[PDB]
């Protein structure tokens, strides 16, 4: 999810 | 003239860090969700502990209120997005057509139609009646961070970890415009403006820029916060002075001034980055959410 991805 | 945001209500209940937090259109409830695999209700006003919506089986990134606030759409890392029911609770649809986790998502003003944006590099656009996938667009070659609709439906803006942002015909698919300045930092955030001429994109060099998408020229760029990792939300804050606001990675919320460009506050309180920020429709009002370490949303007010 958006709480940890990363790119 | 600068605001006097001050901290009034801590949130809490999530078991995992918080991803979004928005303000429903009637400026009565605040949404979050949570890669807890939640979605949570709350008071606008009070912060009040409402209701948990559950269903997806997996992280939830994004949520998003419909025109009239009775439904949201949520977009999750089990690759579907759900519309929701709030006052029943109930799952109405469950969008299937992403091969990956679906990022981001957004109502038209309409309220329709979804888009969504996906680590699978597309975006759908989706019949919120019949829950079945009208469009797919070979948007990006990198996953999609964020889309959204302009002020009367017929354009969607998308950005990408590409570093491209792209404007699109909802009707016919195509592909009207792609924006990038002078470097190719991957896009993590874009929206249009209120007034719709301009939009707002982050990327991942902590820089946000404003541009007039119609003439394809970066108008104003905000700089002074923290961003090179995470897909932090931004705003146009419109009800008392003019700002941008946004979460920053040194567990700050960001205000400036949106013609001068100056930051103009930084609130303090938060023990992890802020991902997320919401500015309430009517009252000066921000909402503010943080990553794993904090796990707790606060409610910010400010005379102007
Ligand atoms: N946020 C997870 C890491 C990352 C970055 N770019 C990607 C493309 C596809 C995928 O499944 C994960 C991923």
């Amino acid at each position: 999810a958006r709480t940890k991805e990363t790119a | 003239v600068k605001p006097n945001y001050a901290l009034k209500f801590t949130l809490a209940g999530h078991t995992k860090a918080v991803s979004s937090v928005k303000f429903s259109p009637n400026g009565e409830w605040l949404a979050s969700s949570s890669a807890d695999k939640l979605i949570k209700i709350w008071g606008a006003y009070d912060g009040k502990f409402e209701k948990t919506i559950s269903g997806h089986k997996l992280g939830i990134s994004d949520v998003a209120w419909s025109s009239d606030s009775n439904l949201l759409v949520s977009a999750s890392d089990d690759k579907t997005l759900k519309i929701w029911d709030v006052s029943s609770g109930k799952c109405l649809k469950t969008l299937k057509g992403h091969s990956n986790y679906v990022f981001c998502c957004n109502f038209n003003p309409q309220s329709n139609l979804i888009v969504s944006g996906s680590f699978d590099e597309s975006v759908r656009i989706w019949d919120v009646k019949t829950g079945k996938c009208l469009k797919t667009l070979p948007a990006h070659s990198d996953p999609v961070s964020a889309v959204h609709f302009n002020r009367d439906g017929s354009l969607i803006v998308s950005s990408s970890y590409d570093g491209l942002c792209r404007i699109w015909d909802t009707a016919s698919g195509q592909c009207l415009k792609t924006l990038i300045d002078d470097d190719n930092p991957p896009v993590s955030f874009v929206k249009f403006s209120p007034n719709g001429k301009y939009i707002l994109a982050a990327t991942l060099d902590n820089t946000l820029k404003l541009w007039d998408y119609s003439k394809g020229k970066c108008l104003k760029t905000y700089t002074g916060h923290k961003n090179e990792k995470y897909c932090i939300f931004a705003n146009f804050s419109v009800t008392g002075g003019k700002w941008i606001v946004s979460g920053s990675e040194d567990n700050l919320v960001y205000i400036w001034n949106l013609q001068t460009k100056e930051i103009v506050q930084k609130l303090q309180g938060h023990t992890d980055v802020v991902i997320s920020t919401a500015c309430h429709p009517t009252e000066n009002i921000i909402a503010s959410a943080a990553l794993e370490n904090d796990k707790t949303i606060k409610l910010w007010k400010s005379d102007c």
